């Protein structure tokens, strides 16, 4: 059977938080014992399944969110957690069992450091009559921050400042972004989330 | 009985007396007295010795200033002093502990520090040094750098650049004290893509080849620098790693495109209002953030921001008024321009849209001076319906329509320009009379406003004025569209009205001026009047403030239109009273003067044989953005470069034929350049119109150089005596 | 009958006639003539067309100049003229066959070119452009690229930089041909370490923030530029491989300090004469180099080294004076001091020491003009023993003592100051008087010195000045310590010795100057004498050249003493004339005459009331090092420092607060900068004296624009009819 | 018996022709087919022995001047050239016989390249009252220049000026030299002048 393919997290530069990629594993055997063991975890936090148990679990669809993130602001991402980062780049979703790891990669792993860690400080949207209406844009729980088109892979400076017209499509308006640049570390330092699911053909993803 | 003569003014023989002192609590105050400081009782009276000066008999190096610590247990010294600016400067600082009485040798504060200012309450210290700002707990302690990104003329980290420090904040400082000096929040900005003027400074003899000075200097419609925000906590400063600032960034609506930081006003110990204002300064927002305890930075609330835009013109005067917050900071008094269009104060709520007009009417509240909970202490020209006056009343803010002149009636005939000083909790007040008659300090207490003693009266000069025939101050108005447009006349002694005195039209013009008040001065006119029997006048039509909005907005987008006529139809007015030579009707000018007095010598409008320029703007693209671009907008064809066009002094260089032009200019000066006196001088030559000139070598925009001052109101009365034929 | 007004000189209503030729040949000329170029007859006179300015209707640019090739096939036409210094410029160029009438469009001439020439017989040219030379055989041919090192501001081959233009060569370019156009020989500039003088240029009203020019400009004593001497064939130029430039370094008396190269002749085909200077110039030498045909390179032989110093100053009248070599080039004349201390011509041998003086007496040979088999023409001021004039003579060669005076009794009431040009085997020459009266251009043959006909004599303008009343010219001299000092006056017509005239001083006094001589001006002096009245009088005192070298090298290491004294003796001599109202006298000058107007003026003499300096030299130090230190040395304690500091116009600020002053510069004088007259208007304001000033935007050291100069002189004229109470 | 020794020619910078350096060879045995046939040899001339006959006899002392010399500049070596390479830089002595050997060496040779090639182009000495006299300085045939103290091992530039006071010892005066720079080439080009003898003990110095 199909072995579940967890390449695309270790190879090149992993994606900034607010810009993440999500792999959804559906008909497929995995195992996980082998992808944490890859690097050296700091962090194993399982809301709503023991992290023994969801190496050993049979889902309808196992979805993994990979990103790159410093153990120093691992505060912010806990859950309820105040930072910027869960108003403007990402928040656990938990309608599902899941899995919050953050761990630091080893250097003879295959991935390439980004230039530095970036998230977005900043994220709302000005309409009004003389542009004098500010409407913060805090994301849902595991969706994408708009302001991640700004610039997806990084920021080149701290402070950063963007705006952009919205489309009527997007419901018009000024879109305005500030990013905060964090400098990089001495070994990559990465973030995964691990949702499954329980349903429509339950063995479709079992371990290994 | 003499004259005061021109060496009378340009030797200050007789010479005005002060009373400065600064509040050191709510009922004690310091004064120094033949560099002895004194620390008088408010109360009382009884004034016992602060400090000697002969402590610093052994230092070495004249001190040009001193500033004691709000606790009183150290004094800083401050000498080598080196002008930069309008209001920067380098120097070195030292500092002198008042209770062991000897000098800190142990973590020196460096040479050529840029700013230094004490902590608001205590003994910590914050300087500036090469663009950086450095914490100092102790002063014997080392000092915690806060900032490692400072960079000569590209980052400026507590001190302003340029433009902020002359146009935006009247400040080099960029610094701002937690009330109880836990947090200090800071500007930071930063000039990358901002032009530089260049200009050739010569030094002295022996300096070879001249320097060439380059300054970032934004001109109308160039690159603004950029302006970021940052609090740092001063408590929580680790030897160990580097300093945390927490950046506070302004509100959306302003991020959308340039903007300026305009003001910092800290509302209680965690909580900071700040003011922005879009480039196109017509639109304002403030923003009250909170430090959050839990999260470590600041909350500004999106419900919290406060909106002050104005339909006829710019914001504020020059610039959004400061809000006067509560004690518990959930509410603010703030000077806004009322529908009616004059400026009162309004009483917002932190969270609250709508604000609560406290006073109404055809008058201007000049300034908020003291707030206690039970009484708003404020500074109005509203006594006796007299824009050029200042009073000082209170309101009592459990009846609004309760309000109290405490310095209106005093000393009326004398005594109409009124400016204060309260102690630190207002329980006494310092009063300050500038004019018409000789200055007056006097001491209140505030609970009574009980008038406690005269601190000084000024009659020294009083005696000394008598012997000398001293000219009287005319100050009335005429009215124009039934519109009240007041003027003053410095009129020679003796002054008989059946006779036809020449005239000279002191000028200014200049949006939100006020060249008629009632302020007793001493200066040219004097000599100009006592002396050489010349009437001298200002006037305050169109443009100029404190008289609504309807006058102060009239120039919107148009300088040099209506200001430049109102200043011809006064001297047609006084021309016409009778008792002025219309053949011998001068006009003269400095910054906003030199571009009027030259626009209306180019007028073609006959009526002004001669005029004198100093340091004017020619046209309005060579001058600052902050400044220029608040009246004019941008010169872009979409905004309004036709007007920046049709409003320069050079395209009126043909009716420079029918008069007499003095131009006079500074080499190296750094806000109206020399660039703009070297054009007329090149369009004048162009059309073949003759005039004098005259630079002055190395001189700045207010030329402030002994010999240089001296010259140039000498160089300046003869070509008024040689216009007038007289003597 | 009208008066000689302003509006006549500054309108050019008095126009005077020119006749200017090109010899092409030793018996023809051109002569353009209502744009259309007229090829004479030297003979006879029957002149047939050369060339129709109606051919470049077609050409669609503005043509500003035109130089037809020595073989006559091609013309350069010259357009976009852009001025740089006073020689320097740049333009654009196109060649026109003259033979197929049809303009050139293959390899078409660069833009921006800096020099262009044609070789000296053919059609060849030699360009320069980004400080590099290209050679051009065929003018529809590619270019060979000689120099690949230029740069700017740093590297300058073929052209000079600022100081070697303007003080040395008195030209832009550094090319000089072979006599036959095969080589190529030319200098290389090197400014790498040479300071920059800058300065504001503000251009128009457009232009927002002004310019800053930066020119390498070595002052007194400081970094010189170096230079390199090369010589290319440019017959043996390949396409396929770099050209070769064969180097000719300076004899090592010369390379042991700093030097300067003065002078390139070619003496035949194969043979070149360099004059190699030290930096103390007071010591030259001549290096003829031979082209070593086995070798490649050039020979020049310590045994034809040619010494010339000087004990009493320095090396020539303002440099080294050329040779005329014969035609083998084994001999050549050469104008040297002679032991006397007057200037003469010695005829040296290329390998012998001594020379033959062939002229001697109390008197100068101006110039060498032409040198034939038979005869040797010069130039000298002898005829009657006046150093104004100037006479052409020619000596017999087989005979020294046989000398005859070509112009002296042509016309001698009429015609003292001659100028010649010779047709190019000497043939015919042309005689030029430019006073006292009227220009004079005349032909002549030289083999009988028989006067063909005349060219111009100005009669036009000689009917059109009988209807004005015209000044007088008094040349004359004074005794003083029994030396003749000359001095000229412009009388006003009517001239009455019985009444008392107001005296104006025309000063100059540079070394080697000469400002009273027998030419004819129409100028600003004629103005003040015919309209005005006033005696307008030069005078020529110690420094003055053409008078022998006991006057001139009077003022050696000693400039502003002995000159400025002088110039006040002349002023009282004509005072206790009787003529002069001594109560009106004042003094005028324009570079050195600026400089010693405003010494005489704060020298307390009491003689003068008032007097104007434009452009003036302050400290000697601000002036570049090949003018100053010619005269003066360096200024370090060891050379002459002593003098530089005691002879700056600054120091005697003090003493003109008995003297009426008015001071005028241009803001972009690129020789004697506007610092010169900055730290004037400084030093007068520091010690509180009252004067006038008068900038000149964007204008040069002789103000050339046609506004500004109109403007200028207008000025000037007020100030001294106001200071003469003049209507 | 000893080898001779001809390292000293074949390692480092070699020196320049004005400041060339020689190596009595006395008392050993030569290889000097050997010695040739490590760089190819473009010119070989020989006046006073036969260039075959050199590498055969038997010397009381062998001489040999090494020095880096371009073969663009061959024919200002040659016997009897008028170039400023024999008046300031080297001369070809023949008063014994003697042998030119002009000769590229290869990349695979232990020889480092210097920077460019260098030689005097002027080398004279003023004196006088005003240091009026030039007295140029040419070298005895086989002796230095007094110029080479001023700049050993090349020149910055083309045109180098150099000048300096000449102590009582060296006759006083100022000396003045200047400095030709020759652009460098593809492979190192050398120059070799071997300088032979007869007479005491003749067999000091024989081939192998
Ligand atoms: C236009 O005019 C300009 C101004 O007049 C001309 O510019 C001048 O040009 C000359 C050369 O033509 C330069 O001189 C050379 O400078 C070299 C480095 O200079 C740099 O640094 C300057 C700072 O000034 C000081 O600092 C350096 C430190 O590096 C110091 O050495 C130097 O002397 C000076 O005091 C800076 O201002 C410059 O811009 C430069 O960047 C310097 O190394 C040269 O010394 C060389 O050469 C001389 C004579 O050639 C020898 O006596 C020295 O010993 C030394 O020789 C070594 O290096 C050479 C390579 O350059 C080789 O030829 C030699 O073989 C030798 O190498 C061996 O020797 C070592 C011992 O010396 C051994 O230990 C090693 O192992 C090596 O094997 C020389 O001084 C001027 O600096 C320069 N000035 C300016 C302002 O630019 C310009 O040329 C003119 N242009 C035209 C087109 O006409
Ligand atoms: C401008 O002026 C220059 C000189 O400044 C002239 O240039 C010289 O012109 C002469 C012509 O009179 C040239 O001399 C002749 O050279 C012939 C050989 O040419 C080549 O020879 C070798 C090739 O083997 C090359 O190395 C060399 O460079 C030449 O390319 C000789 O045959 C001639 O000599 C004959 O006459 C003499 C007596 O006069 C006899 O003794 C000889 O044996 C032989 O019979 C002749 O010498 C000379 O080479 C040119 N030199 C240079 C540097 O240019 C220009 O001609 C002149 N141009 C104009 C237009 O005026
Ligand atoms: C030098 O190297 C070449 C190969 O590039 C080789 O053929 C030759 O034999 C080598 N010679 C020596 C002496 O190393």
């Amino acid at each position: 059977s199909k072995e579940c393919d967890f390449t695309p997290m270790l190879v090149g530069v992993p994606p900034q938080v607010y810009n993440f990629k999500r792999l959804v594993f559906t008909n497929c055997n995995y195992n996980l014992t082998k992808l944490l063991s890859l690097f050296m975890v700091n962090e194993f936090s399982c809301n709503g399944i023991s992290p023994d148990a969801i190496a050993r679990g049979c889902y309808s669809s196992l979805t993994v969110d990979y990103f790159a993130y410093p153990l120093s602001m691992r505060s912010y991402i806990q859950p309820g957690s105040a930072g910027d980062i869960s108003l403007y780049n990402y928040k656990q979703s938990f309608a599902n069992p899941t899995c919050r790891v953050l761990a630091t990669a080893p250097a003879n792993l295959t991935l390439t450091k980004p230039s530095a860690y970036g998230y977005f400080q900043k994220c709302s949207r000005v309409s009004g009559e003389h542009n004098s209406v500010e409407t913060p844009l805090y994301i849902n729980p595991g969706e994408y921050s708009i302001c991640r088109s700004f610039s997806p892979y990084g920021f080149s400076e701290d402070g950063e400042v963007f705006r952009r017209q919205l489309t009527q499509y997007e419901g018009g308006g000024i879109l305005v972004g500030v990013g905060a640049k964090l400098a990089m570390t001495d070994k990559l330092e990465m973030g995964f989330i691990i949702s499954v699911q329980y349903g429509t053909d339950t063995n479709s993803v079992c371990p290994m | 009985r003499k004259t005061y003569t021109l060496t009378d003014y340009l030797k200050n023989t007789y010479r005005l007396k002060l009373y400065s002192l600064r509040w050191i609590s709510d009922h004690e105050y310091l004064y120094k007295q033949e560099n002895n400081i004194l620390v008088f009782n408010a109360e009382y009276g009884n004034s016992s010795v602060f400090l000697e000066n002969s402590t610093f008999d052994e230092f070495g190096h004249s001190i040009n200033d001193y500033s004691i610590s709000p606790d009183g247990q150290f004094i800083l010294l401050e000498y080598n002093y080196v002008k930069q600016w309008r209001h920067s400067y380098t120097a070195s600082y030292d500092i002198y502990d008042l209770n062991k009485r000897q000098l800190i040798t142990e973590e020196r504060i460096p040479n050529n520090t840029q700013w230094v200012t004490w902590s608001p309450v205590g003994h910590k210290l914050a300087y500036v040094w090469n663009n950086d700002i450095y914490v100092k707990i102790e002063p014997n302690l080392p000092s915690y750098r806060i900032t490692w990104t400072g960079k000569e003329d590209i980052i400026y980290n507590g001190i302003t650049d340029w433009v902020y420090e002359e146009e935006v904040f009247s400040a080099y400082s960029a610094l701002w004290w937690s009330p109880n000096g836990t947090f200090l929040a800071y500007a930071q900005f930063n000039d990358t893509e901002v032009p530089l003027i260049e200009y050739s400074f010569y030094s002295d003899e022996s300096l070879q080849y001249p320097k060439t000075v380059r300054v970032p200097y934004p001109k109308a419609g160039a690159v603004n620098p950029t302006v970021k925000f940052f609090v740092v906590n001063t408590d929580s400063l680790s030897s160990v790693t580097n300093a945390t600032s927490i950046q506070i960034t302004a509100p959306a609506s302003m991020l959308i495109g340039d903007h300026y930081l305009c003001d910092v006003t800290w509302a209680t110990q965690e909580r900071i209002s700040l003011q922005w204002l879009r480039r196109i300064q017509n639109y304002s927002v403030m923003d009250i953030c909170d430090y959050d305890e839990s999260s470590g930075r600041w909350n500004c609330l999106v419900a919290r921001q406060h909106i002050e835009m104005s339909t006829t013109g710019w914001v504020g005067r020059f610039r959004p008024s400061e809000p006067h917050f509560t004690l518990d900071g959930n509410s603010f008094y703030k000077i806004i321009s009322n529908e009616e269009g004059y400026r009162h104060i309004c009483y917002f709520q932190i969270d609250k849209k709508d604000c609560t007009f406290i006073t109404k009417g055809t008058w201007e509240v000049i300034g908020i001076e003291a707030l206690t909970s039970d009484y708003l202490y404020y500074i109005s020209n509203e006594y006796k319906g007299m824009p050029g006056g200042r009073n000082l009343y209170k309101i009592q803010l459990s009846d609004y329509t309760k309000v109290t002149c405490l310095s209106c009636e005093l000393n009326p005939e004398r005594c109409q320009y009124y400016s204060v000083s309260f102690s630190k909790e207002a329980k006494y007040y310092q009063l300050r009379c500038s004019g018409p008659g000789l200055p007056l300090y006097t001491l209140h207490s505030s609970v009574n406003d009980k008038g406690l003693r005269v601190l000084e009266d000024n009659s020294a000069l009083d005696k000394m004025l008598q012997n000398v025939q001293m000219p009287s101050k005319k100050l009335d108005f005429i009215i124009l569209n039934e519109t009240k447009f007041w003027y003053q006349m410095i009129l020679p002694p003796h002054f008989d009205k059946s006779k036809k005195y020449p005239l000279l039209l002191d000028v200014y013009a200049g949006p939100c001026s006020q060249k008629a008040d009632t302020v007793f001065r001493l200066n040219w006119a004097t000599y100009l009047a006592s002396t050489e029997n010349i009437i001298v006048a200002s006037f305050d039509g169109r443009g100029s403030g404190y008289q609504g909005d309807k006058i102060m907005h009239a120039i919107n987008r148009r300088l040099g239109t209506f200001e430049v006529e109102d200043q011809i139809e006064a001297a047609r007015q006084f021309s016409k009273m009778g008792f002025v030579d219309n053949k011998r009707i001068a006009i003269w000018g400095w910054s906003y003067g030199g571009y009027v007095t030259s626009m209306v010598l180019g007028s073609g409008s006959g009526v002004f044989k001669c005029g004198i320029a100093v340091a004017p703007v020619s046209r309005w693209e060579y001058y600052d953005s902050v400044y220029t671009e608040r009246y004019m907008g941008l010169p872009t064809p979409e905004d309004n470069l036709d007007h920046y066009r049709n409003s320069t002094v050079m395209s009126r260089a043909e009716n420079f034929k029918q008069v007499e032009y003095l131009l006079i200019h500074g080499t190296a000066d750094d806000n109206v350049h020399f660039q703009q006196s070297a054009q007329i001088s090149k369009a004048l030559v162009d059309v073949g119109v003759d005039f004098q000139a005259m630079w002055y070598t190395d001189e700045d925009h207010g030329i402030a150089s002994s010999t240089a001052h001296q010259h140039i109101y000498t160089h300046m009365s003869h070509f008024i005596k040689q216009c007038f034929s007289l003597p």
